[PDB]
């Protein structure tokens, strides 16, 4: 009963506005559904759903605990969930996998080399791999990677997931406490609410006190991710334990992660890899003819402004915005690590 | 080592003195049947349930192990091996 | 490379059905391999209850490839296995023969 006492999950006690439809509110339900403070008015309260997930479905039987949280739950107190509560040993390598929401699929040769390549390194050190957890996006490959791994050997690589609540598909199916409640991995393709990834073998799921809205995993994630690296490891030499931010694809968003992550003290290093499409073969075009950093010529400028003008469809202004943000990231080329798709990089 | 079973089996309900004095122990059974008649056999561990998860989850895992090692003798075994090769040569 | 790939892909495409009739087309083939990587693709919308009757054939026609397939997809045996289901699992004719009646 301490998850029951220590988290809180945020619920839709507010004025229910008309907004566009009269349905859809700020929350983002149907009004008749509905039941932060900006016009959800939302009420913090112990957590209704925190247990074990059966994902009943696609084979591959796979237990899963799921802890409903917050976006002002504190990460200290988030730690003592994951190592007493949860059984968790502080990982040596936290391997965050920043990328793509909507799904994209990869070349055959990349989907195998970034299979064995994200497992390998998560089993050897022991890591907790912090992707999103919706099966959509980079997130559908990671589970597609462990689906490969668990079906050829035995380590269980902890993939702790904070993925939303508010958009995870049969979220009614999985409100109970300490209660195991079964899961269909089935998705109705009509259902704009998405199927956890059932190969994780933990869920942070983030409320922001919505419906159909991404955004309180974004400050969960980092906020996480930082109290990890405070913590530090047992080598006694002053080591706080790595954090590596392998990024594969990516919307025109997580560019700016990127700048967060390298421009952040200390320079939690990028392993955007290349061949895959949209924001990560533009870093890595980016990373190629640097120079000194933001030292490109100003064709190969105009050459990047088309490319975020045409993969990603921005505006000739907001592709000049983008490429502020890109040639800010790649001053600190140095710790943008690009792997080359098979050629000759690593 | 199979007929041990029968063994332990029948003499844990047989009957406690020996079959000089058994006639006390039946006498026994006999008032105790007739006042229970007027008002399973094994030994079983009766588990609960918390611990029911554990012993269960334990035997989910001995299924991923054997099938494992399964597949590994076969695909590691010289009959396979060359099986293999010869296919991928022929490719 | 293959014409045995490409007369089977041409009779699902040639059909041009929703997925429950071309899934039942390779049922009564007991081809898997054409199963796989065509029927069951990415983005392939499957009508509600279509993986459930399919599964119903799959059992009665002794086809274990195929009940990995699904299952894998899907079609959970917590929600798939009810009462009247099983009766006429035991009730089935199609199969191997049986000691049972």
């Amino acid at each position: 009963s301490w998850i029951e006492r220590a988290f809180y999950k945020r619920e839709c006690v507010h004025i229910i506005p008309s907004t566009k439809d009269p349905h859809r509110c700020c929350c983002g339900r149907l009004i008749g559904q509905h039941v932060w403070s900006i016009s959800k008015h939302t009420q913090l309260s112990p957590t209704d759903a925190f247990g074990t997930i059966e994902f009943q479905g696609g084979g591959h039987s796979n237990k899963a605990m799921y802890v409903r949280v917050s976006f002002d739950t504190k990460p200290d107190l988030l730690l003592h969930l994951m190592t007493k509560e949860w059984q968790l040993e502080l990982p040596k390598l936290l391997i965050s996998v920043h990328g793509g929401l909507q799904n994209f699929e990869l070349q055959p040769k990349l989907k195998q080399v970034f299979g064995k390549g994200l497992i390998k390194a998560a089993m050897t050190t022991g890591a907790w791999i912090f992707t999103g957890g919706v099966n959509t996006g980079v997130i559908r490959h990671v589970g597609d990677a462990l689906k490969d791994h668990a079906s050829k050997s035995r380590g269980k690589i902890c993939t702790i997931g904070i993925a939303p609540w508010g958009i995870v598909e049969n979220q009614e199916d999985l409100i109970g406490r300490d209660v195991v409640r079964p899961y269909q991995t089935m998705s109705n393709p009509m259902s704009k609410l998405t199927v956890l990834n059932s190969m994780h073998s933990h869920f942070i799921l983030a409320d922001n006190g919505t419906t159909g809205k991404y955004g309180a995993e974004v400050k969960l994630r980092r906020q996480l991710e930082k109290h990890i690296s405070l913590q530090k490891i047992n080598t006694r030499i002053g080591q706080g334990v790595p954090v590596v931010a392998l990024i594969v694809e990516g919307g025109p968003n997580v560019i700016s992660i990127v700048l967060e992550y390298l421009r952040d003290t200390p320079p939690v290093p990028v392993v955007v890899c290349d061949g895959s499409g949209r924001a990560s073969d533009i870093l890595a075009f980016g990373h190629k003819y640097s120079e000194e950093g933001g030292l490109i010529n100003e064709s190969l400028r105009d050459q990047l402004l088309v490319t975020i003008q045409k993969t990603f469809t921005y505006t000739r202004t907001q592709a000049q915005h983008l490429f502020i943000i890109l040639m800010e990231c790649m001053k600190k080329k140095e710790l943008i690590t690009v792997f080359r798709m098979g050629s000759e990089g690593h | 080592k199979f007929q041990r079973y029968q063994l332990i089996m029948t003499f844990h309900e047989r009957p406690v003195l020996p079959p000089p004095l058994i006639i006390f122990s039946h006498m026994t059974m006999i008032f105790q049947h007739l006042c229970c008649r007027w008002r399973d056999y094994g030994l079983k561990l009766f588990i609960t349930d918390d611990e029911l998860k554990k012993v269960h989850d334990f035997e989910e895992q001995c299924i991923e192990e054997y099938f494992r090692e399964k597949d590994d003798r076969f695909n590691s075994s010289n009959d396979e091996r060359i099986r293999v090769t010869s296919e991928r040569v022929e490719n | 490379q293959d014409i045995d790939l490409a007369i089977l892909t041409a009779l699902l495409k040639g059909a041009n059905a929703s997925a429950p009739d071309q899934l039942s087309l390779a049922l009564a083939w007991n081809r898997v391999d054409i199963a796989r990587s065509q029927i069951f693709i990415y983005g392939q919308q499957w009508p509600v209850g279509s993986l459930e009757q399919a599964m119903l054939d799959a059992l009665v026609l002794d086809r274990v490839d195929f009940v990995k397939l699904l299952i894998e997809n899907g079609v959970s045996m917590h929600r798939f296995l009810t009462i009247s289901r099983l009766e006429e699992l035991y009730n089935t004719r199609h199969g191997p023969s049986n000691t049972l009646y």
